[PDB]
């Protein structure tokens, strides 16, 4: 009732194991304390001589029953839990928080990031962790400032930990209106915020190498089987883009049923189970979860990245030297496709 | 980034009217380009962030001998933009030769928007086919557009002109511009005069405003396929992005359009995306069959069911779409666009490779020959004569398309892992 | 309304007073007043005031003072200053200078912390906090204008560029005024460059 | 510290009582002088203490032929000041010549405000470009003015009288007065009445009444480059303060004005002023490009955001200004000013040194060749030929503004570190 500490001197902090009865059921156990946790964070004050009331009945009986206390314990827990629920889905605006996390952690806007990767094509060093530290959060800014939140969010700062296998993105939020959002729970979305920028920097390579119109075949009449690559531009092309496609029904169909489950519910412990699936799924259905299957598509993203860079260079009809490496790739590739059905069967 | 638009001939001006009309009227703008108080979304992919808080289309207006012009000069929309680009034959080679002396001062109005802007993604281009004020001059342009900017993209906008009887030197226009069409450009979004004049005597009894209400299908059509551009999306938010994916072969650039109601004046996704598919709603009219198709929807639809949406039109089997290197059909979904009121929700467009344009290209090419057989048909001037003395660019473009329907036919065979 | 005015003592009326001592002797001062470092100004507090005014403030208001006035020096010498056009080539490539750092250090900071300052104190309802607002407003400008460390890696060259303005107003030579300028402003420039956070807002130039 | 003010012509003595009008107006203040009761700030700038707590003030009035003088004679504003300083052609030479007999009395007149006023700051020139009476006149008294006092600065207000198309003599006599204005002139700032007549008719539909509301736009400019001296500030509050930054090369002195809203019949700081920064709120109409700008502004400003204002219109990067030493655009922020009702809150104004009044300059110039060459427009007087028999003085000026253009050109050059 009054959420105060300092109830046994011998024999945030909880109650231990040793003293946890076993007379009382664990999970009634577990609910005392959240309903204790929730007040050192209305009408909470009016029915606080009513809990006492009943309590005090629990006081005056002989008997014991886990079937009478039971109900003291859920009543209370009802009106404790709907309180914070009460206060953060409208006050703490839940919801138009959540949108702003899936903007830039699972990129429902990917129109900065991918400027900011056209600003930011000058790492593929090995980072000092000094001096490109802070160049990506100048770039960042800076980029934003051309089009698109030219008013505030200085709220997101970019940090390393190439200059893109060390990356790292924070976002603080409001920490006592959101217990809900953890550093954890940040982390498991850094994880696959740097998953989502891979995927799309490899494709926007091997889309911007097809020029091969508009630069490289205009007012020519190319010398067919000596330009050609087998043109598996458009083979790497549609394992990429179907993919691209694929991760956003992934996308949809989560966050549609996390703003059902919360509209429904009425109470904040049962936010945190619907936010728990939530996670969870999107790292298991988009297979950045660890598999063998995450190893093979790691495989098929670096020979992508390999490949882009040997068509980047040739530029106008030349063919020398290159067929050696490309020998080399177009046989990984019926390596890693055996692989893809694999992943079928 | 930004990407800045062209409009010659009486017909591309009237479309550019209509559509930066139709987009002002979609935004939450005033036609004086002022900000309404209930805006947000992306407004710099055609629109230039003005000086009064203004939104100023840049739009780069190209005429001769102007008459509609006056009529776009005394309206309310010329308050939204006005970039003061204004700078004044029906034959190829007398809009050829008119655009040869003045290619300097209309290149000035390209270089001008070209230094204002900061960035540059493509030129899209109004152009009406064997108008006749904008034919030679828009191919004219085209060439030197391409010449100059090798390091962005072009779209023009097209249609295909004939009334099935009229004037005779249309084939020989239309194919003078399917030459640069072809060479010079870089994808190619075809339309149909007969197919939408077909269309608009179906669903309505008009045949003689034909024009106007064409207008308000072309800018629905290009509002359409800027939607996710101008909207927050995800994929192809740039041009070059939609572009790149529908190539497979840079001479196989040419762009089939339909729309899932044909009627403008709860249904689920699999039912939409069928019609959609079929050839009566596609609005441009041996085996013929679709390289690759990308479709868009935008209305309101329930997102989680479009798996097995994409399943049922899997098993449905409806094309058998191509041989050799597997393309697809591939669904886009958007959400539909507020700040306007909404009628007909549920509304699809899509862009196709199909190779049945080839004979429509056959047809033209039928045409010519018999235009060239008969030789009284040609109409012999000094321009024609000046410009070519032997017409052997007549001889290049009759091969070029040559080689494109060769190209078509071969890509339907299942072997084009050899060339033709 | 005395404490307004104090730190009004410095931030015109006292324009003229300054001005007429730039074309010695402490009552020579005195009637000027009434009516290159230096400058001790004296003034009485009541003392209801006096016990909540410290006496360190009047200390640190002169320490700022004091750096200003050789600003002011600068400014005003450059100012009636009004081969052969090189005078006017390292006119600008001073006057420049002197403008942003002129223009960084009263209107950046001594009139962005004192308006944040005047919506501060009129919160304070108690007579113990009132001094621990007024410290928080020393201690943060005696940061922002930094006179507690670096007072000879940065400071130095505010120093030694003040000298170009006691030079350029004796030679109303040339080329080796530009070489020693170019040298420590880029030298200045390229240690300021990574600096305390708010001076990256002079690392601009 | 004083400043004295001086107007001359009938163009003068508007623009004069207009700004002495509006300064009555914006102050608390009486039409008499007497002081309102909830009234500080600083008025000794142009306003005698006077002896019954009267603000006079200190403004030379000069007049021949006096039309304008009966209508500023019968108002209640006569009572605000009369100094007693009212002392009685339309070509250069007649005023040089009616200047030329009376400059003692007129001087007399100077020498009365000099002995009345304790200090001395500067000379400010109201003076109409070519305007009949004024021209020749105003040359003169500004010849005699730099000439006996050279520890003062000497600012000019001037138009810039063509309005397109009229009198054959205004660019002999604009020259004449240009040379002047070169030599003797320290600070100009220079007006178009070419490019006030058309923002007049752009956000009105008024060209009758076109000297009335062009008052209102000067007084409003001129109350406006004075307010950081007239109410407190802290930088250029006196004049030779905010002439000194703008000037690297002493020739180099030509000012240019814009403004923020064109229409005076929330927002932010670096959206202001990049409106200022833009040509179309500039009132004033190869490479130009500007040496140094300065601003001030005006208004209701949330100040702690200027310096995120300051890095968002250096990264939008909108001029080029110079090569050769570095100048800035250089911001100044003011209160608006209290004592009066403001309608408007945020106006900025803008001084400039740009290249590109240069252009006006070759206008006049080419305009004073094909008058000089035909030679049936110099209407030969005696008045012209008693001042100089051989005309050489336009020979001089032409050379003055030869090396003048030269100067803005070589300016605009990478290389100015030799002269030219």
């Amino acid at each position: 009732l009054h959420g105060l500490l300092l109830d046994q001197h011998e024999e945030q902090f909880s109650l231990r194991v040793e003293i946890l009865p076993s007379y009382i059921p664990v999970r009634v156990a577990e609910k005392i304390l959240f309903v204790g946790e929730s007040v050192q964070m209305s009408i909470l004050k009016n029915q606080e001589d009513t809990f006492a009331a009943e309590l005090h009945r629990l006081k005056q009986q002989p008997l014991f029953s886990l079937v009478d206390f039971e109900q003291v314990v859920d009543r209370i827990r009802s009106t404790v839990a709907e309180h914070l629920w009460k206060l953060m889905v409208e006050e703490s605006d839940l919801l138009g928080q959540l949108k702003i996390i899936k903007d830039f952690y699972l990129l429902g806007r990917g129109e900065l990031f991918q400027a900011f990767i056209d600003t930011a094509q000058h790492m593929l060093k090995t980072p000092p962790t000094a001096v490109t530290e802070h160049d990506v959060n100048v770039a960042f800014q800076q980029s934003a400032h051309k089009v698109l939140l030219d008013d505030d969010n200085l709220l997101p700062l970019l940090h390393l930990t190439s200059g893109w296998a060390a990356l790292g993105l924070s976002y603080k939020v409001q920490w006592p209106l959101h217990i809900l959002f953890t550093p954890a729970v940040l982390e498991k979305y850094n994880v696959v915020f740097k998953y989502l920028l891979s995927v799309r920097r490899v494709q926007a390579e091997l889309q911007h190498c097809w020029a091969l119109q508009m630069q490289r075949k205009h007012l020519k009449s190319n010398q067919t089987d000596a330009i050609k690559w087998r043109l598996r531009n458009h083979m790497a092309f549609l394992v990429d883009n179907l993919q691209y496609y694929l991760q956003v029904d992934v996308l949809e169909s989560q966050f549609s049923q996390l703003l059902h489950q919360i509209n429904s519910t009425r109470d904040f412990e049962s936010i945190r189970l619907a936010h728990d699936h939530f996670l969870s799924n999107l790292l298991a259905q988009s297979f950045i979860l660890l598999k063998p299957v995450f190893h093979c598509l790691n495989e098929i993203l670096d020979l992508c990245h390999s490949f882009c860079s040997l068509v980047s260079q040739n530029l106008g009809p030349l063919d020398e030297r290159g067929a050696a490496q490309l020998s080399i790739l177009v046989k990984g590739f019926s390596r890693q496709s055996s692989l893809l059905f694999k992943i079928l069967s | 980034r930004e990407i800045i638009t062209l409009q010659l001939g009486q017909c591309g001006n009237q479309i550019g009217f209509e559509f930066w009309k139709q987009l002002c009227a979609e935004h939450g703008i005033s036609p004086e380009g002022i900000v309404e108080e209930f805006a947000t979304d992306r407004k710099d992919v055609f629109f230039y962030q003005a000086d009064d808080e203004h939104y100023i289309p840049r739009a780069v207006l190209l005429d001769l001998e102007p008459r509609v012009i006056h009529s776009i000069l005394n309206s309310p929309y010329a308050k939204l933009y006005n970039p003061e680009n204004i700078y004044l034959g029906n034959n190829w080679a007398s809009g050829f030769s008119q655009g040869e002396k003045i290619h300097e001062d209309i290149f000035d109005i390209i270089d001008r928007e070209a230094d204002g802007s900061d960035s540059l993604e493509g030129f899209v281009l109004c152009h009406s086919i064997a108008g006749g004020t904008g034919s030679g001059l828009g191919s004219y342009l085209l060439e030197r557009l391409n010449d100059r900017y090798p390091k962005k993209l072009v779209q023009t906008y097209s249609v295909f002109p004939n009334q099935d009887e009229d004037v005779v030197v249309q084939p020989y226009n239309s194919l003078l511009t399917l030459k640069r069409l072809t060479q010079n450009a870089d994808c190619v979004v075809v339309l149909d005069n007969t197919a939408l004049n077909r269309i608009a005597t179906d669903r309505l009894h008009i045949q003689n405003p034909s024009f106007s209400q064409i207008n308000q299908l072309v800018s629905t059509i290009m509002s359409a396929s800027t939607t996710t551009l101008r909207y927050p999306g995800y994929m192809n938010n740039d041009l070059i992005g939609l572009i790149a994916s529908l190539i497979p072969t840079p001479r196989l650039h040419f762009l089939m359009t339909g729309y899932t109601p044909l009627t403008t004046d709860k249904t689920t996704v699999l039912d939409v995306m069928r019609r959609l598919l079929q050839p009566k709603n596609v609005m441009v009219s041996t085996n013929h069959c679709y390289i690759a198709i990308l479709n868009i929807i935008q209305g309101e639809v329930d997102p989680t069911q479009v798996h097995k949406s994409l399943q049922r039109i899997r098993e449905r089997k409806l094309a058998n779409f191509i041989p050799w290197g597997p393309a697809s059909i591939q669904v886009a979904l958007s959400r539909k666009s507020p700040y306007l009121p909404s009628a007909h929700r549920v509304s699809g467009l899509m862009m196709a490779n199909h190779t049945s344009i080839s004979s429509l290209f056959e047809r033209t090419c039928r045409q010519y020959d018999k235009l060239r057989k008969r030789e009284a048909f040609l109409e012999q001037f000094r321009k024609e004569d000046m410009f070519k003395d032997n017409f052997d660019e007549m001889d290049t473009s009759r091969e070029i398309v040559q080689q494109l329907i060769d190209e078509y036919h071969a890509a339907t065979r299942p072997d084009y892992i050899s060339w033709g | 309304e005395y404490l307004q005015a104090m730190r009004n003592f410095f931030l015109d009326t006292m324009y003229d007073f300054y001005t007429s001592i730039f074309d010695q002797n402490v009552s020579f001062l005195n009637v000027q007043l009434q009516e290159l470092d230096g400058l001790t100004l004296s003034y009485k507090v009541p003392w209801p005031v006096d016990i909540v005014i410290s006496l360190e403030c009047q200390k640190i208001y002169n320490q700022v003072f004091l750096l200003l006035l050789q600003i002011k020096w600068a400014k005003y010498s450059l100012d009636v200053l009004l081969q052969i056009h090189r005078m006017f080539l390292l006119r600008v490539k001073l006057m420049h200078f002197v403008n942003s750092l002129h223009n960084y250090i009263m209107t950046r900071i001594l009139h962005s912390t004192g308006l944040e300052f005047q919506h501060q104190v009129e919160e304070a309802k108690d007579l113990d906090q009132l001094i621990k607002i007024h410290y928080r407003y020393l201690s943060t400008i005696h940061d922002r204008c930094l006179l507690r460390e670096k007072v000879s890696f940065v400071k130095e060259a505010i120093m030694k560029v003040l000298n170009l303005a006691l030079m350029f107003a004796d030679g109303w030579s040339i080329e080796k005024m530009e070489s020693d300028f170019k040298n420590c402003h880029m030298f200045l420039v390229t240690i300021l460059n990574k600096a305390f956070p708010h001076l990256e807002s002079l690392a601009l130039s």
